[PDB]
């Protein structure tokens, strides 16, 4: 396995160059055919990034549609779709290979979406972090008219099954204000996330999305002078809940964090000693932050000054 | 918790005239050839890393100038290379290298700003090419490219930055469209953007600045996105994003600096995506533009908008204001 590896190597760069130099031989003299197709087809699997391949693909499926009957015309295209699914399993990372297929799709009579939506499942299921196959996802949810509580139930689903959620709170972070449509989520929706969010960060600690999205629902709501009831019950349930948590993970700064988080929530200058206490260990467990934190601090001691002189 | 560990032996040292070797050699070999498809940015981060450490003169530039004039199609777009097809990304990279030799009218520069134009859509966004695919990076493509023609004002820039601005999402970052979760590359061309069109006061630094810092892993090295290996390149993407939003000061300068100096190649020369790995130009320019923002003398000061060197663009006149 020393030079047998290597040695091949300018066998099949003299494939690609040659097959290489033949498309665009072909392209030049205006033969948009099979041939094309056949070779494009050898070097788009390797090199998906290869995006002129793609546009002579495109020129040629465009051309033959013009002299090919509806029923040939329909063949081409599902090849056209079998050979894009297996590049994906290749490289399911090209921002060509999926571009190629939602240009194909668009222009489809009576295009397959629900196999589309299944296909997109089969690699998020490959691998949950896909943008590609999230932004496809995305792309065949509007051009079937998806309502967004179907994909808020599969981001529920996927949350559940396992870790790898940064992608799946992130589609939930734009699904819920479609739901609750204002030109700013209502409390009711707030709290079931709360609540959701809560079981994550409990279940898996470590994992940042969680805290995340944590973060930006403590701010999605109306205000710390409009506490209800049941929101000052709930944010003053999930600090306890935090600190419990610290005993058990005193390295986890995320914790730490949402503490400082949840206590502005509540009360700045009730909790402003405590909040002082918090950034010490938090910057003590966390010190590639430490300028971070300090900044966080100021704005904080900074909103607390404001509060103080608003004192009639 | 998913990180690289560096091996204790790995380099700590600026590299630098080797890295001027690697690339003044490059091009003279199988990788090569299969990046027929890039060759203009390949191009791209071959000069401007050489101008960074003072070596563009050790290039061909009079050989650089004719490949890029027959790369400019009839359009006005141009391509990566001879026979490809034309595209945003290669008319930025065309655009930067004649920026770099005071050598623009090379190319006609009314049709590049023609075809750059035709690409804006009715909601503001870009294609990349007359194929269609709208992504946030060719929104700062389109820009980036006049703003160095100075030619800004032949697109829609209120619905462009209206486009920008739909992709920015709960967590204060970018995605490719309006629905797509953050990454690294976007935020950089979305911040980027917005420095261009003087609306960084749209960006709310604090949280995404901490998005972004959050990025910053064990070994000091940045990734793209959360749960990612670290990677030299993003490196750059955040740590220009950071600068562009005022808050380069919340990475740690010193732990981000030995990730980039170990992911040197003592023998070849170049950086690599991550220590130890097979070095490139690609990322060989943006670990050097990483340390030039981290403060080090030995190269030149790097714009972090169009990353090239600011005397560069101070010579040139557009020179975008940033946060702090
Ligand atoms: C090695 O496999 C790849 C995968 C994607 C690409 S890419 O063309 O779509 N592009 C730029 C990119 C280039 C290189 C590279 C190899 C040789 C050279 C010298 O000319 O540069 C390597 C990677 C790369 N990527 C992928 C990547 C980088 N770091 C982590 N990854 C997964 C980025 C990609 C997107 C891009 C970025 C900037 C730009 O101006 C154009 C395209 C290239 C090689
Ligand atoms: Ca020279
Ligand atoms: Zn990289």
């Amino acid at each position: 396995q020393a030079e047998a590896k290597r040695l091949e190597r300018e066998q099949k760069l003299k494939l690609y160059q040659s097959a290489t130099q033949a498309v665009f031989q072909k392209r030049q003299a205006g033969e948009l055919d099979e041939s094309v197709l056949e070779l494009t087809s050898q070097i788009l699997g390797a090199n998906p990034d290869f995006a002129t391949l793609w546009n002579c693909r495109r020129e040629v499926l465009q051309h033959l549609e013009t002299e090919k009957s509806p029923e040939e015309s329909a063949a081409l295209v599902k090849a056209e779709l079998g050979f894009l699914e297996s590049c994906l399993r290749v490289n399911p990372k090209s921002y060509g290979t999926w571009h190629h297929r939602c240009w194909l799709l668009s222009r489809l009579p009576e295009p397959n979406w629900a196999r589309e939506l299944e296909l997109c499942a089969r690699f998020l299921e490959a691998d949950e972090r896909n943008f590609h196959c999230w932004d496809y996802r995305r792309f065949v949810a509007a051009q079937a008219a998806v309502a967004p509580a179907e994909e808020l139930a599969f981001t529920d689903s996927l949350i559940t099954r396992n870790f790898s959620n940064y992608s799946s709170w992130h589609y939930r972070s734009c699904l819920l204000p479609q739901l609750h449509p204002q030109p700013r989520l209502p409390e009711n929706v707030l709290l079931k996330e709360l609540e959701l969010v809560q079981n994550a960060f409990f279940t898996d600690p470590n994992d940042q999305s969680a805290w995340f999205y944590h973060r930006w629902l403590l701010g999605a709501g109306s205000g710390r002078c409009e506490l209800s009831v049941e929101k000052s019950t709930v944010l003053q349930s999930e600090l306890e809940s935090c600190k419990e948590l610290q005993e058990l993970e005193p390295e986890n700064k995320w914790c730490l964090l949402t503490i400082i988080l949840l206590m502005r929530a509540l009360d700045p200058l009730l909790y402003e000693k405590e909040t002082l206490q918090y950034f010490s260990t938090l910057k003590a467990v966390d010190p590639m932050r430490a300028a971070y934190l300090d900044d966080l601090r100021s704005k904080f001691l900074l909103e607390n000054s404001v509060l103080k002189m608003e004192y009639a | 918790q998913k990180d690289v560990t560096i091996k204790s032996d790995a380099p700590d040292t600026l590299l630098l005239e080797k890295h001027a070797d690697y690339i003044a050699s490059y091009g003279s070999d199988y990788e090569y050839c299969m990046s027929e498809y890039l060759r203009m940015s390949g191009v791209y981060w071959g000069l401007t890393v050489m101008d960074l450490m003072g070596q563009l003169h050790r290039m061909n530039k009079e050989e650089i100038l004719v490949f890029i004039k027959s790369c400019q199609h009839e359009c006005g777009g141009v391509s990566a290379s001879i026979g490809h097809d034309p595209h945003l990304l290669y008319t930025l990279s065309a655009v930067q290298i004649l920026t770099l030799y005071d050598s623009i009218h090379v190319i006609n520069v009314d049709k590049v700003v023609a075809y750059v134009q035709s690409l804006q859509k009715e909601d503001g966004s870009f294609a990349g090419d007359i194929w269609g695919e709208i992504d946030t990076r060719f929104s700062f493509c389109a820009v980036a490219t006049l703003a160095l023609l100075g030619k800004l004002d032949a697109i829609n820039v209120e619905k462009a930055i209206e486009f920008v601005l739909s992709c920015m999402n709960f967590d204060g970052g970018f995605g490719c469209r309006p629905g797509s979760e953050s990454h690294a590359g976007q935020i950089y061309c979305c911040t980027g953007f917005l420095a261009i069109t003087s609306q960084l006061h749209q960006v709310n630094s604090d949280l995404l600045g901490w998005w972004l810092c959050e990025r910053q892993l064990p070994s000091g090295g940045l990734n793209g996105r959360p749960e990612k290996l670290p990677d030299v390149c993003y490196s750059w993407w955040v740590l220009a994003s950071l600068k562009i939003i005022g808050r380069l000061h919340w990475i740690d300068r010193e732990k981000l600096r030995s990730f980039i100096l170990a992911c040197q190649d003592e023998e070849t020369g170049g950086f690599a995506d991550r220590p130890g790995d097979m070095v490139d130009p690609f990322h060989t320019l943006f670990g050097i533009a990483g340390l030039s923002l981290l403060g080090e003398e030995q190269i030149k000061p790097v714009s972090p908008v169009f990353c090239m060197p600011e005397e560069v663009l101070q010579r040139v006149n557009v020179q975008p204001e940033l946060v702090s």
